[PDB]
RNA sequence: AGAGGGCGUGAAACCGUUAAGAGGUAAACGGGUGGGGUCCGCGCAGUCCGCCCGGAGGAUUCAACCCGGCGGCGGGUCCGGCCGUGUCGGCGGCCCGGCGGAUCUUUCCCGCGCGGGGGACCGUCCCCCGACCGGCGACCGGCCGCCGCCGGGCGCAUUUCCA
RNA sequence: UACCCACCCGACCCGUCUUGAAACACGGACCAAGGAGUCUAACACGUGCGCGAGUCGGGGGCUCGCACGAAAGCCGCCGUG
RNA sequence: CUGGAGCGUCGGGCCCAUACCCGGCCGUCGCCGGCAGUCGAGAGUGGACGGGAGCGGCGGGGGCGGCGCGCGCGCGCGCCCGCCCCCGGAGCCCCGCGGACGCUACGCCGCGACGAGUAGGAGGGCCGCUGCGGUGAGCCUUGAAGCCUAGGGCGCGGGCCCG
């Protein structure tokens, strides 16, 4: 609100928290992100550093939809399925290892970040991380492929 | 209960009319040494020079220890290198004064500042009225009044220091604690000179009223006082 | 004879005077009204001498006697006679002034209340 | 003129947006315009799905 | 509770009335018209209230029952006084006191009773 | 004719909390009222806390509560926080805990209580330990914030190597003039 | 009509005259007083009030006490009951307690392996009663202790009113 | 305290650009009225509040002739992002 | 202005700043401040409770002294034995049984300390203008806004209040 702007503050106020050597001018430096190479330099080089120029390669019309690939860390599948699958089982005595459709929870890839539990399962994923494997692999249970 | 109380609570209420005596009498000896080396002290350097003067002979007694240093110019208009010993000296204010222990260290600091101080070798009735009649202390970093002596004794009774008496050993003889004796001290404000200076600008010695007057500091502060 | 005070202290002011702005003297399209001086070179404001003072803080009035009637009574503007049964218990420190616009029966209404139950009141023989 | 860590920020008002905004306080009773519309083909069409085919 | 009331209460209420450097309490007993935890009628749950008698003469003393409040009727009991000065503030006492009621307003329920019953006499010469 | 810099003598500790939430202007209240007394330091620090930011009094994850109190000496203790706790979605076996928060999320909350732990609140505590005896201070991390990368000395300075902010990332959003040595040079 | 046909109000610059006071260094300004006015407080003593007390006058009913009633407060025996916190028991609501869960059975039912429905399971939320404990402002009943009001008693070394 | 007057001391005309203004720099006869840091988008930090590995907000839907309403409420929406 | 009111070197004595001292008052910062109902002033514990006993004691330094002593333990009373008793009353400078008048718990109180300012910041504005939701048994034909006032005042002042 006006009420509690500064500008409230600078009646009487001459130069208006702006400075009567220097004025507030128009527009001193220029317009806009304008004079990067020339005499903004200093920010643009020691603030944004690599912003002048090209690089890479084009791929040129580009669609996400193409390459998208949600990622899951196991981690967390013990989120995923319902708390109450892994109560059931831990326990069960037949080696049940209920199955994770990290599909159906929306993420194309699992991967190896965390612990895991010692509980045997079935992941049934796409775009598996090699770690993802071994963990569960060296864990007990399985690693199974969807398209 | 009442009267197992009653009784139980007049006890600590006497075994205190024992304590502030037993503290009391203590200062009242102390204050006694306080005379006997405060006169034993002058004699035998009296006693010495007679002594010498019987043979074809000669003293030198002992260089001073203590000189208590007024500044006497004020706080615009001033070196750096001199700015900082004059805040190390406590000496902020324009014309108030600190009780310095001389020493190659402190008596080289003030060659540095001559031009701005008068320092001196004061004595007894010196340190008397101004510990006295111009003496608050620094207590939980206060410039607080010195009116009872349960004030010294609250910051300074670890160091066998428990009364306004024992404070002034401690700034002649400097003692063990001078440093901190002189550091509840509280840098002493001192009023205008009355009667006047002589010239703030220039040397004692060429009739000014700059650093070093030997002794002489005592006109000095009858008049600050 | 009227409503004497709890206490009646020496009221002393710091300065009696009011306050002028800079050159409402000479300008009638100044007001007397303060307003702060912030000229490059005005005398004023730089606190140049024999010139006029500036009103600043330490140069204002006791917390005991701030505020307060030559009487003793500061005021309270009481509005209509419910407001005045406010003071019933403050009523030997503080006092009743009764608003410019309550209408003349009320206004009447309200100082015998207040006689009533003692409390002064500044203006109690006004409308009329 | 940048001063001191920002973003570049290429916002794109050099054109004209002013000329050419359109505020919505037409949202509400649109709403409501469209309310009556799935109102009354239904009512229109008795019983059919209201919904459509 | 009673604390908390009192934040919400503190400002914005329609019996406060803050002008020309006072603030104050037009509510319905406090004695003495504060803006207070100690001197406030409602917040609390127990209060003392001394006001006027209907008759002209006397001093109703008003205490909350805390029997059940949120019951603003019953919840809240009344007594007139009509005595002659200094039994009626004897009763004021003996009410609050030695009846560990709120031995806070105390002095300030006489106080009130005391200016009550001035207002109620000879008016002037 | 006194010869100090006034510059940064007044301090700029917060000395009541900003908020108007009578909560804790009640519980703050509660503890102007014990920090005074006690000699206990803990209140003193609760207070200096109940008083700081949002911002600046991060949330505590559940997890992190646990290994805080699984080390060897702090069982039996109670854990405490002028803050929020929240869950770990991983982790699992939860211990039976003991906590004071300003607040828990709700499924901390749940967790907590089906392993048989109990939450305080921060008026709670002042009657089980008001001198703080048999407690844990815990806080979250507040070099955590996303904020706290973009602190430092600069990017584009050398080998100090710092979040710029770049509207939106990829690879034309700043790899050039500066970042591969083939292209200028590089820091 | 001090609302008069460009009329509600009716400012300042500005000008109109009445009254007072001033006036050779242009006026105007800051600090400090002094004189005078217009007004404003008063006083035809402003002796300001409020306790308590003592004395001397004058006047009503009491206060202290009980007894009848009414209404509070506080106490506890948690006495009796109702209330809710933590615990235990009932596996008792569980199907007459629901909803959540990719839990499980298509041994089930309906409709077309799927959908709907039913049945099993866990997590949750209700009844019974029993036991412990916070026994909690959540009461309500009795017993108590105290206070207040009302009505009775008490006629006057009391307890008020007045000067 | 304010009006006039009297005296004693003080005393240059403001605003502004300005290393430096009483300026033999410029604006400024006087008075009334009008009059200049605004809105939006985007960032950023600081802070306030909700919920918290989520959280939202629309745009849509379901609920009004609105008096209040072009509000509020609600939606496996609630996540298609 | 002239053995000077000239110039050298020197005394006393005096004069004066917003400078220093003491005091007065108004700002701000700090005090790990006190003060949300409690003992206690270089504080150097307090209390059960037992067994045993009593004029004991704790028979330690020209220390000048600090931690132990000369207002009591035990005692006066009840009569060698009991006690050493209850604040709804010790009569209270300590009171821990309950707490300011004071406690708008962003209130108020004591200490000290400090408060030259352009640009700028920041804070504080019962400083000011106009609009709406609340709220003020607000005010008003018994006279509102504005306007006018050598009509009393208040704030440091924005302004505010009164004739
Ligand atoms: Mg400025
Ligand atoms: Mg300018
Ligand atoms: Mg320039
Ligand atoms: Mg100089
Ligand atoms: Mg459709
Ligand atoms: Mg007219
Ligand atoms: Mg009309
Ligand atoms: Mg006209
Ligand atoms: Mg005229
Ligand atoms: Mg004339
Ligand atoms: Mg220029
Ligand atoms: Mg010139
Ligand atoms: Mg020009
Ligand atoms: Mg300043």
């Amino acid at each position: 609100p006006s009420r509690l702007r500064k500008t409230r503050k600078l009646r009487g106020h001459v130069s208006h928290g702006h400075g009567r050597i220097g004025k507030h001018r128009k527009h001193p430096g220029g317009r806009g992100n304008a004079g990067g190479m020339h005499h903004h330099r200093i920010n643009f080089d020691k603030y944004h550093p690599g912003y002048f120029g090209k690089v890479g390669m084009r791929h040129y019309h580009l669609k996400r939809n193409q390459s998208f690939c949600p990622t899951v860390n196991l981690d967390k599948l013990w989120t995923l399925v319902s708390e109450q699958t892994r109560i059931n089982a831990a326990k069960n005595k037949t080696g049940a290892a209920p199955i994770i459709d990290v599909v159906r929870s929306g993420y194309y890839k699992v991967l190896g970040k965390g612990k895991l539990p010692k509980q045997p399962v079935i992941v049934k994923a796409k775009f598996f991380s090699r770690r993802a494997e071994e963990k569960i692999k060296g864990v007990g249970g399985a690693c199974v492929l969807v398209a | 209960n009442f009267a197992e109380l009653k009784i139980k609570r007049l006890r600590k209420k006497f075994a205190q009319k024992m304590l502030r005596k037993a503290r009391r009498k203590l200062i009242y000896e102390k204050a006694k040494h306080y005379h006997k080396e405060y006169r034993q002290m002058y004699r035998t350097e009296i006693r010495m020079a007679r002594m010498a003067r019987k043979a074809g002979n000669f003293y030198v007694p002992a260089e001073p220890k203590l000189a208590f240093v007024i500044r006497i110019r004020g706080i615009n208009g001033v070196s750096p290198k001199v700015r900082k010993v004059l805040q190390l000296l406590r000496l902020r204010q324009i014309f108030n004064g600190t009780f310095v222990k001389l020493n190659k260290a402190s008596i080289n600091m003030l060659r540095i500042v001559e031009p701005y101080i008068a320092w001196g070798y004061p004595n007894l009735k010196s340190v008397n009225e101004l510990i006295y009649k111009r003496g608050y202390g620094k207590i939980n970093k206060k410039r607080i009044a010195l009116t009872d002596n349960a004030l010294i004794a609250r910051s300074l009774g670890k160091y066998g220091i428990i009364c306004m008496e024992d404070l002034i050993h401690e700034i002649y003889t400097v003692g063990k604690r001078f440093k901190e004796a002189n550091n509840f001290l509280w840098p002493f404000k001192l009023s205008s000179p009355r009667g006047g200076m002589k010239k703030k600008t220039t040397h004692f010695v060429e009739g000014g009223d700059a650093g070093n007057r030997e002794d002489q500091i005592n006109r000095l502060i009858r008049r600050m006082n | 004879a009227a409503l004497r005070p709890l206490v009646k202290p020496k009221i002393v002011k710091k300065r009696t005077k009011k306050f002028i702005r800079h050159q409402s003297d000479r300008y009638v399209k100044i007001k007397r009204n303060w307003r702060k001086p912030r000229g490059i070179d005005n005398r004023v404001r730089r606190r140049f001498k024999g010139q006029i003072l500036m009103p600043n803080i330490g140069y204002g009035s006791n917390k005991k006697t701030k505020h307060m009637l030559p009487s003793g009574f500061r005021k309270f503007l009481v509005h209509n006679v419910k407001e005045l049964e406010v003071l019933l218990m403050c009523n030997k420190s503080y006092c009743a002034e009764i608003a410019h616009n309550v209408s003349s029966k009320n206004r009447k209404a309200i100082v015998e209340r207040a006689a009533q139950l003692a409390i002064r009141v500044t203006n109690p023989n006004a409308r009329l | 003129a940048p001063s001191r860590n920002g973003m570049i920020l290429k916002p794109h008002f050099h054109k004209d947006w002013q000329r050419r905004v359109a505020t919505w306080f037409n949202q509400p009773a649109r709403k409501i315009r469209r309310r009556k519309a799935r109102q009354a083909k239904a009512r229109r069409i008795a019983p059919r799905p209201a919904s459509g085919p | 509770s009673a604390h908390l009331q009192w934040m919400v209460v503190r400002n914005c209420s329609s019996f406060l009335i803050k002008r020309n450097k006072q603030t104050y309490s037009t509510e319905p007993n406090n004695l003495k018209a504060r803006n207070s935890f100690r001197y406030n009628g409602l917040i609390h749950h127990k209060t003392v209230g001394v006001e006027p008698a209907a008759d002209g003469k006397g001093v109703v003393v008003v205490i909350k029952r805390r029997s059940g409040q949120r019951k603003p009727a019953t919840s809240y009991v009344r007594t007139t006084i009509n005595k002659n000065a200094r039994a009626t503030l004897s009763s004021i006492r003996h009410m609050i006191r030695k009846n560990k009621y709120r031995p806070d307003l105390r002095m300030a329920a006489i106080r009130r009773a005391s200016a009550i019953l001035r207002s109620q006499k000879p008016v002037m010469v | 004719g006194v010869d100090i810099r006034h510059n940064k003598d007044r301090k700029v500790r917060r000395k009541e909390p900003k908020s108007q939430d009578i909560y804790l202007r009640l519980l703050v209240k509660l503890y102007r009222f014990l920090a005074r007394r006690t000699n206990s330091t803990f209140n003193q620090v609760v207070l200096k806390r109940l008083f700081m930011s949002r911002t600046n009094r991060p949330p505590l994850s559940l997890s992190r509560m646990i290994r805080k109190m699984k080390l060897p000496g702090r069982e039996g203790k109670t854990a405490v926080v002028v803050g929020t706790i929240t869950d770990d979605v991983r982790v699992q076996e939860v211990p039976k805990l003991k906590v004071c928060a300003l607040r828990v999320s709700s499924r901390a909350r749940s967790r907590i209580l089906k392993a048989g732990g109990k939450i305080l609140t921060f008026d709670q505590l002042a009657l089980d330990s008001p001198k703080g005896c048999g407690t844990v201070l815990l806080s979250g991390p507040r070099k955590g914030r996303e904020v706290y990368r973009h602190f430092g000395k600069a990017p584009g300075t050398p080998h100090s190597h710092t979040k710029p902010y770049v509207r939106s990332k990829g690879r034309k959003f700043e790899r050039a003039r500066g970042r591969r040595a083939s292209r200028g040079y590089k820091n």
